[PDB]
């Protein structure tokens, strides 16, 4: 057992939300998209 | 006022001060 | 525990009974007071508009 | 396996000097031990000293041709005196002058060498005598900024004038030009986290030697044998912070968040120095387009004027 | 007539009331006297041209 | 317009993010092992 | 059985007076009622109990007045009054130089002197409850100690400088990112603030802290889960530095360097509002002390 | 009638240090 | 018993003494009343 | 028992009254509604 | 005993003089009394 | 206890209620003196206008 | 406790009586003062004007 | 017995003082008395 | 302690006489040392 | 304390006794040569005026 | 004995040398004596 | 201590005896060399003027 | 013994070397004497 | 002995080198003598 | 300490006498010296004019 699942889980969890926001964030103050009033 | 006002909070920084002095000094005192 | 009723005697203690009927009395006075209090201010200078 | 006489009283090379140890005695009454003890002299502590004194013997033979070889002018201006890098004509250039930053960049080498062989020692003294490498690695982060200062934002810049020059005004000049140069530092964010993790270590550590002394009745600061079982200073320092501000840590956990309060001021400190030269020339313009700048439009001024 | 016979009845408690005493205005009138003479003898700042 | 930069986000904000949350987590596993069941000298005997 | 420690480690037992305890335990034993600074004075500590984990004393019931009064406030003038809705935006300021010493409620500016004087009495009362604390569980006096350092830093930017002053506009506003505004101009106002000596004691002893911290943090946890005799740290600190303070030494040093570098801090800014108005001015006097004036010629004479 | 006022508190000050220290010197 | 009365007592009495503070403050800072020179 | 009573009363009844503050001082600063002499 | 009656007195006091002096001082400053040369 | 009435004996001690008389009479001559100086300082200059 | 009024026996000892007494007095003899200083700084400058 | 005639005493003592400082710093630094200037 | 009050009221006097010389001096009051 | 007074002995030791009157009779030295000195500054120059 | 005489000579010795360098130094930066060409 | 007079036995060990001996005759050496400077320069250039 | 010998010496020896060197140089600056081009 | 010969050949050594280091740079910078360009 | 005077074997050793003799003789050399330096500079260039 290399990782606990509890670990992985929590780590992938955490990078998944972390660059969801990141990416909503970098997308919505682009500009480039007219989403929320341009 | 200017200048008594300003040593009375001058007095209260050094005052600030003290309550380390202190510290320093117990141990000093208390490690014979 | 006596003086307090049954439905509340897992809560209270019989001193702490009639603090609590102390403090509600008080709450209830307070409250009537600062309805004419707001009644009054309102007669007077209304926030709302 | 490990001998702490031998590693304490052995001669030579791979042994200690001064090794008849005095008593500074004022220091054993006010900080408990006194004894200057033996010094270690490992191949790496003599390069580590011999390359210091060749970076501070070229600093100082600067100074006083600086003052034109005069030691009073030298005792006067000593703490104004400085050997500064190149300037930003050939900026990175190797071939300067001697009084134009030629002296620096010797001095700031034979630096280099001194602080990675001090490294090397730490880290072979830590395995030498059988504890773990920690300092070693402390040293390294702080290495991170200060190779950052001198080596890695200088480069990347293109000039060595980015780099502080070697004095006791200087280093303090160093710093207001840099923040000055690049806007402000104070909206340089990685500076505010690196100014977090610095005022952060200061109160971690006066907070922990504060409770160690208070608890201090009860041997509370013998940590290593704290750590093996809990005492009763331990346990008062303990329900002291849980009760000040409801969690507390152990005799173990405490250092842990020591060592990283103070890596993670360097390293922010080292990120946040090579950012401002490089990627964001400007902190105050790059905090208006951040949102992290106060609208400040009808300041009282009469605050700042005499 | 008193609650703190460690202080009022014992020569060296009794005696510590007035060196508080003693000390306070001593103090008092240090700061005092300083500035009643540096206030005295400065010259006013020179009115303005 | 309203929103800071793409920058500003990054280097402000999910490090004050990362700052905020991962001190709470090392509080919250500090206290866990300070508050955890181990080797104490009973404060009945000693004390 | 497992023998859990301190640390983390399980160590089997075998391969001292220690027994696995659990914490509530250790907590119940060393409750203590009635030893706190209240119930010196009056007898009696109106709060005595705990509420949770806080020990909830009267300077914690105080101090939480003022912690909730001074968000309320802080909150109020910045998002009300200032309309910002983002904390990195927003502007607490003192009122006006110009209003002097005297408080308005009509006036801007009131909700900074609110926050302010709240703020001053949670420190406070968050000192005077570590000093019940410390009391109840017979501790010396440090920790408050150390806390009245940096209450004391507080005192002086907010109090003592802004009547020295004479101005109450001259304490810092309480932003985010604003208050350091201040703090530049303050800093460029009396220019170079680097070269204010109780300002570099201050941050000698910053930076000192620091490295300090560092080092404790290593030592302790470079012997943390060995097998060692307790005197192989102080070897190694006699090899590295041909000195060991030892285990009391250092948390001495690090209480004191840690307290000095706030005090010596607040003697600077005290000093750079009320008596030295231009650092670089305040060092004229190093090139004319009379050992040294008369040897120099061109650039090198002063 | 400042001056009148801060001597008459002073005397009254000292008066009143001289009977209390009094009872308590007794 | 979930609640000590003495602490709903104490955390009850301080929230309504804060609050009243705050409100005293609030709208005597507002200016929009005319009470004590507003 | 997964959540002790008391501990989800403290959190529900803080949250509460955190967000009547929040939403109050939010709707106050709007200038939304000539409230409190707008 | 959770109610004692010295601490009702202390608390009660205390409250009394902290309210007393907060009100003076902001009636003070105010300045809506001409109250020592106001 | 004794002199406490049976109502309040679970929370008044014997000296706790004579302390309490004078706590009570004393917050009742305090509130008729603010009543007094209430009036008074609206006769002379009203706050609320 | 003999020489106290049997009214306040419960609160007051014998020698805490006599205290009692004296600090009675001295807080009378300061109110009259207090009274003359009051009425004399305002003959002086009234202060509510 | 409660409340010790001894403990009352220091109390009001110490009330007592720190009232007449904090009332004497007011009237002085308020100028109405002018630090006795006039 | 005698001998803490006698360090304190010495240096305090020290430290008044130096404070209040320098003040005369500087005053240019009195016609002392070319004053 | 054999030296010191009897009135005196809960406060001074017999070797603070000597050394006390030392700083005694220094401080009316001290205070004869400040009252000259006082005397003929103010002939030199009154500082009241 | 309340001091050593150690302690008594070391602090008056170097009053005393302070005090002279001191006094040297406000005589000699007066420019009043004409001494080291004034 | 036997060198030292019985009155400051108390105070003065026997080696500190001749040291403060030493140092009483430095002191009163200094002394005189001390007004005969000041005797010099007020010849010289009065400072009081 | 107030005082060793060697302590003695080694502060009256450095007092002596400070004072030497801080005269000359002192003197030498004053430019009061015709030494060293002066 | 009052002091071990090593510590007094060391002092004097060392106090030696350094006096003549400085006589030597003293002179040199003084330009009296036209010594090395002087 | 034998070949100390019985007035100052309290005070020093035997080596340290002999050191301390060397010491006198080098300061009363170097007295000559500086009084003999003093008055070479004093007929060369007068500092006190
Ligand atoms: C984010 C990580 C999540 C997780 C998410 C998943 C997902 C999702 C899956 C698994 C699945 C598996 N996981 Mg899992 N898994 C987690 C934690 C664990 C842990 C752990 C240490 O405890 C373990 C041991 C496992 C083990 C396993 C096996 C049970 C199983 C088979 C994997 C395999 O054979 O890969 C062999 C296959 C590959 C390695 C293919 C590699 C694919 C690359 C990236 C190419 C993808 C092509 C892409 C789809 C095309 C892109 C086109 C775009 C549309 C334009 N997981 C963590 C929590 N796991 C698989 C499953 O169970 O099947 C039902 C699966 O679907
Ligand atoms: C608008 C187009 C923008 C853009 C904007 C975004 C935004 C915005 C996002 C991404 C995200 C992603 N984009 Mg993109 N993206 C663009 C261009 C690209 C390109 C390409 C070369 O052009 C690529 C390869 C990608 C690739 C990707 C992947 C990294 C990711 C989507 C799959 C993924 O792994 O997460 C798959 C996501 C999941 C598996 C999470 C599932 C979570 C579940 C469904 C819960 C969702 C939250 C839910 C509301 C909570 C409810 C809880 C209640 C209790 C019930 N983008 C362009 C520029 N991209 C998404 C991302 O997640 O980043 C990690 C995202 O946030
Ligand atoms: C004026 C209209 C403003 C606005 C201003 C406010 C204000 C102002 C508030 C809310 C609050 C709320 N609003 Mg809104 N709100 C608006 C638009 C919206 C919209 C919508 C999309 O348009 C929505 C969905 C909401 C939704 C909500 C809920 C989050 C909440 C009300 C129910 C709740 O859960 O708490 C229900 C509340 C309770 C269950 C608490 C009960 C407390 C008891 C009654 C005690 C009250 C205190 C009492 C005085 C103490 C006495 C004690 C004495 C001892 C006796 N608002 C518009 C913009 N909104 C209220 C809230 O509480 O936020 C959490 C509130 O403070
Ligand atoms: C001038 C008019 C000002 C104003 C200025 C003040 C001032 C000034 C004060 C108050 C105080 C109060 N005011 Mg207001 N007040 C105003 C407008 C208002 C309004 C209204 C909506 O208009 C209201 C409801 C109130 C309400 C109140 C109560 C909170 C309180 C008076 C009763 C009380 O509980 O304490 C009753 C007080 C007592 C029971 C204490 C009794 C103490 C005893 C008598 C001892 C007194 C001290 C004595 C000298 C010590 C002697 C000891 C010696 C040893 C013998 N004010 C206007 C704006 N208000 C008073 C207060 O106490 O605040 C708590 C006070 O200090
Ligand atoms: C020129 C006239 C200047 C002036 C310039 C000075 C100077 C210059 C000095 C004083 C010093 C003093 N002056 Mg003045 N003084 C003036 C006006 C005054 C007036 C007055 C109101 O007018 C007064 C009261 C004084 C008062 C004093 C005393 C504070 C003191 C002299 C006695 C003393 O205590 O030390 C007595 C001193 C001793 C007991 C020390 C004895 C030391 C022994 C002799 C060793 C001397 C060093 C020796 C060279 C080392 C050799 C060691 C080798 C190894 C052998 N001055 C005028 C303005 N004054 C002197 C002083 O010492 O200040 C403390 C001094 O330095
Ligand atoms: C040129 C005239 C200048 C002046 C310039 C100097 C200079 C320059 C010096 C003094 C020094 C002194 N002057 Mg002056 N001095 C002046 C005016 C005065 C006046 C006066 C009111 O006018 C007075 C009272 C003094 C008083 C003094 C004494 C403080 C001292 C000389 C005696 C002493 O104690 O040290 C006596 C010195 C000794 C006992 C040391 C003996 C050291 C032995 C001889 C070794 C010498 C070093 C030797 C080379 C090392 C060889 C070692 C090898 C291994 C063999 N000066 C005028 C302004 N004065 C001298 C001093 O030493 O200051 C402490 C000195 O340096
Ligand atoms: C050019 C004239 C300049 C001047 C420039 C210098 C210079 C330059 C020096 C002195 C030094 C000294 N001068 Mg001068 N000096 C001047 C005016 C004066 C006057 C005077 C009032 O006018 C005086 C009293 C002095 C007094 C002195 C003494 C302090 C000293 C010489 C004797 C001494 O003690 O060291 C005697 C020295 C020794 C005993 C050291 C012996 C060392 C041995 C010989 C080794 C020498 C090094 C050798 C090369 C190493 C070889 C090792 C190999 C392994 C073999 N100078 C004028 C202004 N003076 C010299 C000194 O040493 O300062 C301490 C020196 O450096
Ligand atoms: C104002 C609000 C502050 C009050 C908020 C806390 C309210 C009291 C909480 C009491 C509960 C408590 O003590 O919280 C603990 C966590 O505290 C913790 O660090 C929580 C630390 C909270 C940080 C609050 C930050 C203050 C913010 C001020 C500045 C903005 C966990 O508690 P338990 O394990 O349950 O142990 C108590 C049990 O015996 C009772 O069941
Ligand atoms: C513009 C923008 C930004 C808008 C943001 C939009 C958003 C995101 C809104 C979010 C809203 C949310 C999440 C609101 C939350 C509302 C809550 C949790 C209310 C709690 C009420 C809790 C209550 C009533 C608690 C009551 C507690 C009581 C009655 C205590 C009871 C008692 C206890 C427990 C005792 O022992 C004894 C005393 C007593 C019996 C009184
Ligand atoms: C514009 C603005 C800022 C408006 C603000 C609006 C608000 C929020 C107002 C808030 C008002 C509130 C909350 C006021 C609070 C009033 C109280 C609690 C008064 C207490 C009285 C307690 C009193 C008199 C206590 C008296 C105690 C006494 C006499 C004690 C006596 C004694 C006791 C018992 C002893 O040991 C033994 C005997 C002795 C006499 C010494
Ligand atoms: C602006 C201006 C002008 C200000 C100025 C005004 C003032 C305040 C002037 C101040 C004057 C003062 C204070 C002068 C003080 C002069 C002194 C202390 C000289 C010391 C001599 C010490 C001497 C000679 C020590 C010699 C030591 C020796 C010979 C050592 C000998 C030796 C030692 C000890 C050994 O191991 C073994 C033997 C060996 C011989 C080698
Ligand atoms: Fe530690």
């Amino acid at each position: 057992r290399p990782f606990e699942f509890r670990t992985s889980v929590v780590v992938s969890t955490l990078l998944g939300l972390v660059m969801a926001l990141l990416i909503h964030f970098v997308v919505l103050s682009s500009g480039a998209f007219n989403w929320l009033r341009a | 006022m200017n200048w008594i006002v300003a040593t009375f909070m001058l007095m209260f920084v050094l005052v600030a001060f003290l309550p380390l002095v202190v510290s320093l000094a117990y141990t000093w005192v208390t490690n014979p | 525990n006596d003086l307090v009723p049954d439905q509340w005697k897992p809560l209270f203690n019989n001193a702490q009974w009639l603090v609590h009927d102390i403090v509600v009395k008080t709450i209830y006075g307070g409250l009537i007071i600062a309805v004419i209090a707001h009644v009054l201010c309102w007669a007077w200078t209304p926030w709302i508009r | 396996p490990i001998d702490l006489h031998d590693e304490e009283y052995r001669d030579g090379l791979e042994g200690t000097i001064a090794k008849p140890p005095g008593h500074v005695g004022w220091m054993q009454r006010l900080l408990g031990e006194g004894q200057v003890g033996p010094i270690y002299v490992g191949l790496w502590g003599v390069i580590s000293f011999i390359t210091f004194f060749a970076s501070a013997f070229i600093i100082l033979v600067d100074y006083g041709r600086q003052v034109g070889w005069n030691p009073i002018i030298y005792l006067r201006e000593f703490w104004n005196l400085a050997v500064y890098p190149p300037p930003t004509e050939y900026g990175l250039s190797w071939n300067v002058p001697w009084d134009k930053g030629g002296a620096w960049l010797a001095a700031t080498f034979f630096l280099h060498i001194s602080v990675l062989t001090w490294w090397a020692r730490l880290y072979t003294r830590a395995k030498a005598t059988g504890v773990g490498t920690q300092l070693a690695w402390g040293f390294a982060s702080a290495l991170s900024l200060y190779f950052v200062i001198y080596l890695f934002h200088p480069l990347a810049l293109g000039n060595w004038s980015a780099a502080p020059g070697h004095g006791f005004r200087a280093i303090l000049d160093w710093t207001n030009y840099v923040s000055i140069h690049w806007g402000n530092f104070y909206y340089n964010p990685f500076h505010m986290l690196s100014i977090f993790f610095l005022l952060g270590s200061t109160l971690l550590l006066a907070m922990h030697g504060a409770t160690i002394v208070a608890t201090s009745k009860w041997k509370s600061e013998m940590e290593f044998t704290e750590m093996m079982a809990e005492g009763p200073g331990t346990q008062r320092a303990q329900l002291f912070w849980r009760w000040v501000m409801g969690w507390n840590a152990n005799s173990y956990n405490i250092h842990i968040w020591a060592w990283w309060f103070a890596a993670f001021t360097a390293i922010t400190g080292a990120i946040g120095l090579f950012l401002s030269g490089t990627l964001v020339p400007d902190w105050y313009a790059w905090g208006e387009t951040a949102k992290i700048v106060a609208p400040w439009p009808n300041p009282d001024w009469a605050q700042y004027v005499f | 007539p008193t609650l703190f016979p460690e202080i009022t009845n014992t020569v060296r408690g009794r005696f510590y009331i007035v060196a508080g005493i003693i000390s306070v205005v001593m103090a008092v009138a240090s700061i005092a006297i300083f500035w009643w003479i540096f206030y005295t003898i400065t010259p006013a700042p020179a009115p303005p041209l | 317009s309203p929103w800071p930069v793409w920058s500003g986000y990054a280097l402000c904000f999910v490090p004050l993010a990362a700052v905020i949350l991962g001190f709470i987590i090392a509080a919250r596993f500090t206290d866990k092992q300070a508050t955890s069941a181990y080797l104490r000298l009973d404060p009945a005997k000693a004390n | 059985r497992a023998l859990p420690l301190p640390s983390g480690e399980t160590l089997p037992a075998e391969a001292a007076s220690a027994e696995v305890i659990p914490f509530s335990i250790i907590e119940e034993f060393y409750k203590r009622p009635g030893k706190t600074l209240a119930a010196r004075f009056f007898g009696v500590d109106p709060f005595d109990f705990w509420i949770g984990r806080f020990y909830v004393g009267l300077f914690g019931a105080i101090s939480i007045i003022g912690i909730i009064l001074g968000v309320a406030f802080y909150l109020y003038e910045g998002v009300v009054n200032e309309g910002t809705l983002n904390i990195l935006a927003m502007r607490i300021e003192p009122p006006p130089v110009s209003q002097g010493l005297n408080v308005d409620p009509a006036q801007p500016g009131f909700f900074w002197f609110l926050t302010m004087v709240a703020a001053t009495i949670a420190f406070v009362g968050w000192l005077l409850r570590q000093i019940d604390i410390s009391l109840k569980l017979d501790m010396g006096m440090e920790v408050p100690i150390a806390f009245g350092a940096v209450v004391s830093s507080w005192i002086t930017l907010q109090w003592l400088r802004p009547i020295a002053m004479g101005a109450w506009g001259h304490g810092f506003p309480l932003g985010i990112t604003h208050h350091l505004d201040w703090v530049s101009n303050i800093g460029y106002q009396y220019y170079n603030f680097f070269y204010n000596p109780f300002h570099a004691i201050g941050i000698t002893l910053l930076f000192a802290s620091t490295l300090f911290l560092h080092m404790h943090g290593s030592a302790v946890l470079s012997e943390a889960k060995r097998n060692i005799s307790d005197q192989n740290i102080h070897v190694f600190w006699r090899n590295i530095l041909g000195y060991s303070i030892g285990e009391i030494g250092i948390h001495r040093v690090a209480f004191w360097t840690g307290a000095a570098s706030v005090l010596f801090s607040n003697l600077c800014i005290f000093l750079s509002g009320t008596f030295v108005k231009d650092w670089n001015a305040f060092w004229g006097f190093w090139d004319k002390m009379p050992i040294w004036n008369g040897v120099g010629q061109g650039a090198l004479v002063a | 009638m400042a001056p009148f006022l801060m001597a008459f508190f002073t005397i009254v000050l000292i008066v009143a240090t001289l009977y209390f220290l009094s009872m308590i010197m007794s």
